[PDB]
């Protein structure tokens, strides 16, 4: 209720991090600052890597740079740097998630028709709303927070 | 457990003392 | 165990049960009082739907590099309506 | 390593998976468990070339990069009518309709 909890500490301890883009999308790396607000960072082309100077105990989420589609890193949602034990840089293998076929079909249609034509399509009622409900990071953080609260 | 499950839970306990 | 899924135009798709139970809608049609008819789903859609069953059963939990699931634009509108209806 | 297949005859379409180091006869066993017909009553085809029983799927041309999940490779099938095998037939799928006036590229 006070501060959002999906956030990074100011641990001041450096950490070597490498983002690998094992996805066909243009990945957008995102760092949540010490207040929970997401900071975007330069995009990653598909199949490319990059060493990144982040810090021990930060948070990183990755999305499609154009569509904001959700992406998994190391098979999970968020990524946490840590100590570099004996040289070792930390790998953040960004991957696609196994989308639901519904959300996947919306992904394609959203990339063909553009907003004002979402309601120019002869489809069932509760689908224009799903088309207009684009993937949102700020709301997926609210969801990701609300999910684990019950645990 | 994922590395961010601990990142969340440690904040909740620290932030809301 | 194999189940059979029929399209409207008359194609017979036989897939494993764990594959068909990916769709929650199909879990109920064959829960018990197998073979299922889909009289508004053509063959070119139900075939792609059957591919997604194999796609999810294969790549869920798998630590491999997951590739894109392709959808052609001409079938994107129909596959969406089926995906909404079939719930998967 | 793992290959994913569409065994097709007329309007029947079977989805299954095998491994590259498995023979065509072993795949004819998989169909026997499904369609209740013995291997000697089956003839498997890649497009229109008859695949013999002794060879593996990888040797027949079903590599993991072509027999993928999201895009499985079609495996032709023909049964024996009386004492002579049928003509290999796979009924095509339904055709999608015209792409709407909106979903077209349009950019000059
Ligand atoms: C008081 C405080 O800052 N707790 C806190 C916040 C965030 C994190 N995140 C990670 O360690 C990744 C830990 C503790």
């Amino acid at each position: 209720r006070p501060r959002p909890v999906l956030r990074s500490v100011n641990s001041r301890e450096p950490s070597q991090v490498i983002f690998c883009n094992r996805s066909p999308r243009v990945v957008l790396p995102v760092w949540l600052n010490f207040d929970g607000e997401p900071q975007p960072y330069p995009t990653l082309p598909p199949g490319t890597g990059r060493r990144i100077h982040s810090y021990r105990g930060h948070l990183w989420l990755f999305r499609d740079a154009g569509t904001h589609d959700g992406l998994l890193v190391n098979q999970t949602e968020l990524f946490v740097p840590s100590l570099n034990v004996d040289g070792q840089p930390i790998f953040a293998n960004i991957t696609l998630p196994v989308y639901t076929l519904k959300e996947r079909c919306l992904q394609v249609v959203r990339s063909l028709v553009k907003p004002e034509n979402y309601r120019r399509l002869d489809i069932v009622r509760s689908l224009y709303e799903d088309l207009e409900d684009h993937p949102n990071v700020q709301k997926d953080l609210e969801r990701l927070t609300q999910e684990r609260i019950a645990h | 457990d994922p590395a961010w499950w601990n990142c969340f839970s440690a904040a909740q306990q620290c932030d809301a003392m | 165990m194999y189940v059979k899924l029929i399209s409207s135009d008359g194609h017979e798709f036989i897939v494993k049960r764990e594959h068909a139970l990916t769709s929650g809608t199909i879990k109920a049609m064959l829960s018990g009082p197998n073979e299922v008819n889909f009289r508004e789903i053509p063959s070119h859609v139900l075939s792609k739907v059957c591919m997604y069953f194999t796609y999810k059963v294969r790549y869920t939990n798998s630590s491999t590099e997951i590739p894109e699931f392709p959808i052609a634009p001409e079938i994107a509108l129909e596959l969406l309506m089926a995906a909404n209806f079939l719930d998967c | 390593m793992d290959v994913f297949l569409m065994i097709r005859r007329h309007k029947t379409t079977i989805f299954t998976d095998a491994k590259e180091s498995s023979t065509v006869f072993e795949l004819k066993r998989i169909v026997e468990g499904i369609l209740k017909r013995p291997p000697d009553e089956q003839r498997l085809y890649k497009d229109d070339q008859l695949l013999d029983d002794g060879k593996t799927l990888g040797e027949c041309g079903f590599t993991s990069q072509t027999a993928r999940p999201q895009a499985p490779a079609t495996v032709g099938l023909a049964f024996r009518a009386d004492d002579t095998f049928e003509a290999l037939c796979i009924e095509p799928f339904s055709s999608p309709p015209e792409l709407p006036d909106v979903m077209k590229p349009q950019d000059s």
